This record gives C-alpha cells, sequence and structure tokens, in this order.
RNA sequence: UUGACCUCAAAUCAGGUAGGAGUACCCGCUGAACUUAAGCAUAUCAAUAAGCGGAGGAAAAGAAACCAACCGGGAUUGC
RNA sequence: UGGUGAACUAUGCCUGAAUAGGGUGAAGCCAGAGGAAACUCUGGUGGAGGCUCGUAGCGGUUCUGACGUGCAAAUCGAUCGUCGAAUUUGGGUAUAGGGGCGAAAGACUAAUCGAACCAUCUAGUAGCUGGUUCCUGCCGAAGUUUCCCUCAGGAUAGCAG
RNA sequence: GAUGGGGAAGCUCCGUUUCAAAGGCCUGAUUUUAUGCAGGCCACCAUCGAAAGGGAAUCCGGUUAAGAUUCCGGAACCUGG
RNA sequence: CUUGUGACGGCCCGUGAAAAUCCACAGGAAGGAAUAGUUUUCAUGCCAGGUCGUACUGAUAACCGCAGCAGGUCUCCAAGG
RNA sequence: GUGAUUUCUGCCCAGUGCUCUGAAUGUCAAAGUGAAGAAAUUCAACCAAGCGCGGGUAAACGGCGGGAGUACUCUCUUAAGGUAGCCAAAUGCCUCGUCAUCUAAUUAGUGACGCGCAUGAAUGGAUUAACGAGAUUCCCACUGUCCCUAUCUAC
RNA sequence: UUUACUUAUUCAAUGAAGCGGAGCUGGAAUUCAUUUUCCACGUUCUAGCAUUCAAGGUCCCAUUCGGGGCUGAUCCGGGUU
RNA sequence: GUGGCCUAUCGAUCCUUUAGUCCCUCGGAAUUUGAGGCUAGAGGUGCCAGAAAAGUUACCACAGGGAUAACUGGCUUGUGG
C-alpha cells in the first residue's frame, strides 16, 4: 500500500515560508530556504538555473530607488530646485 | 559495492552511544596538593545503578580545602563498600578498601582497580564488574610499578599512579544465561545500537565481502591482513592462530 | 629492523612471559630444527668416514 | 614613590570603510564527462561547461632582464 | 557537473499515548500428616510467564473468491496470524545518492531503486528502425573483385549518368 | 547553532567551554551629581529547540442567526508595584 | 462500570529525563526600643495586568489520495437487557 | 562464524591466506658513498620495509586416494586419505533401486539395506520434548468435491 | 649503536593552589670533631560541624563608631604542574 | 653459378639497434662529447595488410533482427509406423 492509502498520512509540512522571498520553501528541520539560500547572506542563484535567474532577478519587482538613478543620471545629480 | 556496517559505524549518526539516564563519568578525585601530602577523608552518601553499566557507583562527598562548599564525587564501588563508610584518599591514606592510595605506598600482592595510567588522569583500569588490578613488583629507583591487568598483561606504570583498594562490585555477572532476545534487546537497548548483528555471509556481495554465492560461504579466508583497508576488515583481523585448541 | 620493533613493543617484558609466547608463536620449534639441521649436517660426515 | 618607552587591550569613544545585487564583456582559481579516435586507456572534446573569488565603463596589458643576427628594429593593444 | 528531498518508508534517540473477558496455575507463605533424621506427602493461599483461547488494535494465510476500462495505480468479502510485549503509535529530532538505513528481501530512501529527484553539459553518439513534400521528358544499374576486429558497415575496381 | 580560535583557493567546515584579558550583583556612598569614585560578592560562560514534557492564577448561571472558562450578572484567585 | 488515589507485592545483565522556578534550614552581617519604636511571610485597604490565536469541519462531502473516491489519517467521554 | 537443550565435534599446515621477538644476502627504490670523464653522464659497492628462506595456525578458506593378499593386512600415491554417525534423506544419475508394510490395485508414504553419480562432523554431524497460516502420507468423523444434478432468495 | 640536556615540537590536567631549593622542629643516625646523611615536618572507633580579609599577640593611628601594618601561616626563584 | 631440380617454408608505420657515407644539422661564432638526419639490415605483430585486454548476470537494460534458433504450418521421409 505505497500509494493511496499511504498519501492519506501526510499531513506535517517540511516547508514553510521564507522571509526574504515568501515562497513557502524554507525548510523547517534544516533552518535553510531552498530556493534563496537565506539565511546566507548571499541569494541562491545557479547558471544551470537561467530561467529561475530570469524568474528572480532585477526588474521582476518595483525597483524603488533604482527607477529613478537612469533619469537623476541624465540630469547629473542636480541639487536645489 | 556499498559502504559496510562497521565501515558505517564511524559516522556516529545512530550508532552514538545512549547516554540519556546516566549519572556522570565516573573519575577519580583530581590529585591536587592534600591526595600527594597527605590524605583527605569524604563520605558515602549513596550506591546507585548505572544506565548500561555492570557495576554499581558510589557518590562520595569531600569537603573543598580552599572554599567553604562541597564537592560531590562518583566512584566505581568497590565490592565491600556501604552508605556511610568513611573513604580515604591520599598518600598517607591507611590500606583498607575504598581508599584510593597511590601504587607507589602499597606492598607485594595488593589488589586494587579503578587504576590510573599515568597520575592524574582518574582511572583507566579495571573498571568493569568485577575486575581488579594486581600489584607484581616495585621499582623504587626509577620509579615504576609492574601491575597484572585483568587481561593478563604485564604492565609497568608509575607509582605515583591512584589506584582504590579492592575489587569491583557487581561480578560474576556474565555467568547468568540471557536466555531471550528480549534480555538481550534490554542489555543493548542502553549501551548502543550494535544489536541484532546478521551475518555477512547471509548477504548480497554489495553489501559485505563474505556475501553472495548459491550456498552461504566465505569464499576466500577470513584472516584479513593488519595492513588490509576499509571495507575489507571483516572477519578476524591479524590473527596469529585460529580454531579451538585442546 | 627488527631490533626496532622490540624496542617499540617488547620493551617492558620478562623471561616467562617471552618464553610463553615464542612457545605460543613456535618459532622456538624453528629455532630447533635450525640447531638439528646443524646436527645432521655434523652427523652426515660422520656416517661418511 | 613618580614619570617615560615598548607591546597588548577596552569603550554605544571622534570620524570613516567592507559585505549584498548585477555579471553580456573583463581578471583569476578550480574543473569534468558526453563526443572523436569507426573498440579503448595517452590524446581529443578542453586549459571548455558547471562551481568559487574580484572590478570597470571598459577591464587587462604597457614603457623591455624585448625582438633579432640585419645596412638592425624599439611600450602595450587590435586588424 | 551543481543542487533538492526522511510529509511515504528504513533505523537510532527525546517526549507523550493505547491495549475486554477467559484458561493454565511458577516462586514465596499457611495448616495437617509421616519420618529417627534428612526430608517427603496432602489441602489451601498467592498470581509468575518474550505462556495460552479470544475483542479493540497490528498484520496479511487461503479462496489462487469479488473486482480487474475497479469504490481503489493494490481495494472489498469470508477465512486467517498475533494480541502485555523484540508490542502498536503521535509529535520532536538525527542519518542524503556510489551516499544513507537494512532481525538482510538488493529491501526501503515521497506511486521512482541492482544507485532517488531536478536543471545543465545536450540538439550526447548510433555501422541500427521509421519518415523524407510538384509535373513531364531522356538515359539507366548492382548484389561481383581485393583489403579492413571485415561478416547488418566502409574503402577500391566494375556497372550508370 | 554564533563567538574565541583552528582548517579550507573558496562557497564555507570543525567545535559549544574550547590554547579568550569572555562579565553583572547588591549594598550604598555622595547629596557641585551624576552615577563615577568608598567598598564587597560571584565565575555560569550566546542563542534556538515541546500548542502531548515542566509551568503563578476562574468558576457558576444567563445570553447570539452565527462567539464564549473570553461577553453580561454574581462570586474568586495570582503576579507585579 | 469508568476513573482518581493509598499502602503493598512481582520483574529486570532494563532500576525506568533535564532545566527554569519556588520554599526551608545552617550562619550571624547589619539594623535596632521606652515615651518610644521595630516588624507588612498576620488581617484589611489601593493600582495595573500588554501582544498573537479564539468561527467551523475533523471525515462514506470541509484533510490527503487528479473527485462530494467503500482507501488512509492521533486522541477524550461511553446508558439498559 | 555457528545457531536452544542432549551427545559429540575425527585426520590433514602440501596449496591459498593469516601470523612470528628466526637468519640474513639471494631480490633490492630515492637520497647518500666511491671510481672514470672536461662535464652532461656511465659504472659499481652499500642497500629500509616487503618479497625469497625457516616455523606456527583448520570452531582460517578448504581437502579427506589407489593396487594386491587373506571385514582384515600389506604396498603405492600423496598434505592427509571420510573417523563417529546418517541415508534412494529437501542431498542417489542409473531409479518407478531391492526387501517388508500400507491398498483390490500405489512412480506416493513408512521401516530397513548401502562400492553413497556427488552423505558426513561449528561448510557443523546425529538426536530431540514443545511450538508452526511450513512440506508430505494414512485413519475416524463430516459433507453437492463427485455419481448427477435439482430447487429457492437478494442484487 | 648507546647515552645525557631543554628551549623547539608532542600529550595531559587544573576555576593554572602549595613546584624547586634552603632553613627550622622531632626521630633514627655514627659522629672521630661538628655534624655525614635519611625519614618525617597538626587530620582514622562514629552518615554532626568547619565560610564573614581569623581569633589571639604586637606596633601605629588619633579613639569612637573604629581603621591600617607585622606575626599567627619560615625564607628565596615568579618555571601552573 | 645472384642459394637449395620446380611448385610452400613468412611480416608495414612508430621506437630501438647495427653497417655504410665519415657525409649533412644542432639556426649569434667555433672545438670536443652528446643528439638528430640520409642509404641498407635486424628486433614483430600466426586474428599472419599488423588493437595493449578476464569473467558473471535467474536483478538486468537499449538499438535492432524473422539476415538467426526454441511452436504450429510448408518441402523431404533417413528414422518411426
Ligand atoms: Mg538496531
Ligand atoms: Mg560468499
Ligand atoms: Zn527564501
Amino acid at each position: 500500500g505505497k500509494g493511496t492509502p499511504s498519501f492519506g498520512k501526510r499531513h506535517n509540512k517540511s516547508h514553510t515560508l521564507c522571509n526574504r522571498c515568501g515562497r513557502r520553501s524554507f525548510h523547517v528541520q534544516k533552518k535553510t530556504c531552498s530556493s534563496c539560500g537565506y539565511p546566507a547572506a548571499k541569494t541562491r542563484s545557479y547558471n544551470w538555473g537561467a530561467k529561475a535567474k530570469r524568474r528572480h532577478t532585477t526588474g521582476t519587482g518595483r525597483m524603488r530607488y533604482l527607477k529613478h538613478v537612469s533619469r537623476r543620471f541624465k540630469n547629473g545629480f542636480q541639487t536645489g530646485s | 559495492g556499498r559502504v559496510i556496517r562497521n565501515q558505517r559505524k564511524g559516522a556516529g549518526s545512530i550508532f552514538t552511544s545512549h547516554t540519556r539516564l546516566r549519572q556522570g563519568a565516573a573519575k577519580l578525585r583530581t590529585l591536587d596538593y592534600a591526595e600527594r601530602h597527605g590524605y583527605i577523608r569524604g563520605i558515602v552518601k549513596q550506591i546507585v545503578h548505572d544506565s548500561g553499566r555492570g557495576a554499581p557507583l558510589a557518590k562520595v562527598v569531600f569537603r573543598d580545602p580552599y572554599k567553604y562548599r562541597l564537592r560531590e564525587e562518583i566512584f566505581i564501588a568497590n565490592e565491600g563498600v556501604h552508605t556511610g563508610q568513611f573513604i580515604y584518599a591520599g598518600k598517607k591514606a591507611s590500606l583498607n578498601v575504598g581508599n584510593v592510595l597511590p601504587l607507589g605506598s602499597v606492598p607485594e600482592g595488593t589488589i586494587v582497580s579503578n587504576v590510573e595510567e599515568k597520575p592524574g588522569d582518574r582511572g583507566a583500569l579495571a573498571r568493569a564488574s568485577g575486575n581488579y588490578v594486581i600489584i607484581i613488583g616495585h621499582n623504587p629507583d626509577e620509579n615504576k610499578t609492574r601491575v597484572r591487568l585483568p587481561s593478563g598483561a604485564k604492565k609497568v606504570i608509575s607509582s605515583d599512579a591512584r589506584g582504590v583498594i579492592g575489587v569491583i562490585a557487581g561480578g560474576g555477572r556474565v555467568d547468568k544465561p540471557l536466555l531471550k532476545a528480549g534480555r538481550a534487546f534490554h542489555k543493548y537497548r542502553l549501551k548502543r545500537n550494535s544489536w541484532p548483528k546478521t551475518r555477512g555471509v547471509a548477504m548480497n556481495p554489495v553489501d559485505h565481502p563474505h556475501g553472495g554465492g548459491n550456498h552461504q560461504h566465505i569464499g576466500k579466508a577470513s584472516t584479513i591482513s593488519r595492513g588490509a583497508v576499509s571495507g575489507q576488515k571483516a572477519g578476524l583481523i591479524a590473527a596469529r592462530r585460529t580454531g579451538l585448541l585442546r | 629492523g627488527k631490533l626496532k620493533k622490540i624496542q617499540k613493543k617488547y620493551a617492558d617484558q620478562d623471561e616467562t612471559e617471552r618464553l610463553l609466547r615464542l612457545e605460543a608463536l613456535g618459532t622456538l620449534k624453528g629455532i630447533e630444527k635450525q640447531q638439528q639441521r646443524k646436527k645432521e649436517e655434523i652427523m652426515k660426515r660422520e656416517v661418511r668416514e
């Protein structure tokens, strides 16, 4: 009974939500996220996972400060009014 | 081939010793000043059972000579020690059972136990139940003592090493048959995960050197060289002789 | 090379144990048979004469 | 006793700086096998892919412990 | 090559929990009797055992029953093994892929195991199988020679344009 | 599972009291006063880990379409000050 | 009958957690009364008790098995013959 | 490794392993030493462990033969030659072995026999109470398994 | 090949507490002139107790509430053993 | 008369080595060792136009094959009847 009766015993999560990415990939016993690598300082990325890099790279979010850097450069980082 | 069972034992994943119900390391009192210039008197408060150990332990209380407090040491109980007995530890201690005299100050034929190898490691030799060390001879110049060990070997150790006079309590245990796989289960359940033992000749050849074949047989000789490597040392390692002698 | 090993592992030993261990290891029979082979080496010359 | 020197510390001491992201191109380390040899082990793939460390608008290299053998040339880079 | 899994399951640890009613009647003890003494006998008491019949529970022997495009990628029915322990089990925790764990079947490691899964190298290689897209006109074969780890393949000569 | 350390080219690995100068505790004293200087005491030595282990203290009656040992009425208890 | 508990008895080469936390004792540091104090482990009296969860199912239809699947999934209460 | 108890575990160290505190130039690396050379280099001596020589070891892996004479003895071969036990056994080709028993009839079962293709002693041998969803034979009871089929209910 | 030496290196313990040398004070000791040495150098019927820079002695201070130094508890070398 | 009366009686590249020329080269210039070349032999591939090479799989896998076995059918009928 490795199929249907064994699927009834599944009610204990191995992963919960992660703090940096909100992914539900944070392993409870390992205390590590399997997608972004929290709590390591570097973010988990691999050159074989180029599509995953495309999924989580810069520009897939809000860019709350980086949207204005090109415009401030074009104006020359001016000050005043 | 796979990694065999005795090869897997050294990682210590499930092969660590079960130490939940143990009462502390049974060591001798440290050799500070009193034990090497005079003696010191302590008291046996209780004799208790140690989990996974065949011998009982003794809880001996001394006074700290430098601070107002009490020290509690765990000795291995000698056969004949009772609760409320005064235990004397030191160079000038009188020769009675339970006392912790150094080996330079006991005569020929003395039976001691919990013997230090070097002066100060707080007990190494003859600690299992019913075992003892006999003093075979002295050597004052180049101050050493010869001792007979429980294995029958004769060691030559320092005369400043200490030992508890008498034999370890709880002797004669292995004379009783266990009679039951349940009894062996409860015996090893508090020691470590090394039981039950599957024979390697009953395995598959991926799992052991002895495994495989259309009959259960070893194949090559079971005596293994000392220069063999891990994964090969399964059998009788470096056997000088085999068989039942008559 | 042999003398290093005796200093390494047989320094603390007495002659009763030494005789017991060489009798249990069977080298004493080899020494006996080597001296015996010397004895028939002399003895065959004596029988020839 | 007092005052130096040397060395080593402590401060939510005064002021600073490093980490992470990106990584097409750049500077290094580490490092395969599929494949080809009509098999295969040196070889090849390849001083490559994957992995790790570190920069900039370029980086690196760069003003000879050079090339030459000629009636000698003259930093580096690229075609 | 680099990562992800012990939510199933294997094993150890830590902390909890669960297990009707019967049968047999072990030590210890009490009374009576006998004996010269050792000690024996009889009647009770007591309630031992990896004992036994048998529920809940755990498992899965047979019908090679049902079903077999099923209720179900392993179930249903009857018959069964076991049922106070080497028992069953929750949660926490540890062991990760030539590695783990195994009362040992090459078993189990998320329906995947005589080496898991994911992505990349990778459009891996194939003397082997299958396919290969409009018309008309003209010419029109070979299965033979020699060499090859050659015998389902090539080179070379021949035949053809 | 950090730190002190020690490996590792490195991502990181070991170790958890270790070859560390590892800290805070009460009385107060002073009443330019702030909290130093009077003192004296103590050496564990991060932290995480149980909604079934340990653990301060609440019960009854009534009430809603849907909440209650939590609201209402009454009657208690514990902790800190 | 279910359950709680007490005093016992049997078993073991099995003798069947730890820490936070609270109390007591030994000790005698120090502070202390006579026109006055000393005591808040006695009684009464005063103030405050933050944050998050709290509905419902828990299974032949609320979970997992592609589903409103005869499967699987821990536990408490338990009337009469 | 073997697998409760009882009773035993015979012979063989030649081979393959394992192991010696033996004896010591046979094999004999790098470094080092010596000679020749102008040097690169060449040639020798010396030379650690391990091999090689000498022992031990079978509850180590394993093995347990032939020819004559009268079960016995002798002789060869080899390291030693199957001991105690057991058997057409789950191990026997021939084989449906031979004898007895069980039946009307038995390639099945059981008890014996043993030149046993190719049984055999911790590769464990023989025996064995109790136990077994283990394999096999016979007997009593019992029955639609069958002679030989018929009928009824629910879906 | 044997054999010193310790500071490199290595192992172990401790909250780095009693190391080494010399000296007292006793005992043995035979001294052949005066001491050569060697052992000691506060604890053993009893499941109590042992802590407040220590009492005492002594010397200062400015007496008072007390405070400090030496000794009690032998010197010397800072090599934790 | 350019081996055996005739028809069989044998071997590439790379590497090593020998003989000859004592000839050519070691590329800044020479001498001498050393090395590399040219011409002709030898050391050998017997699977003989010339890979350096043990098994097992009843746990097995892939690409194919009726070019190829284990059934029936078909031809034949030795053998059988
Ligand atoms: Mg186990
Ligand atoms: Mg085998
Ligand atoms: Zn994350």
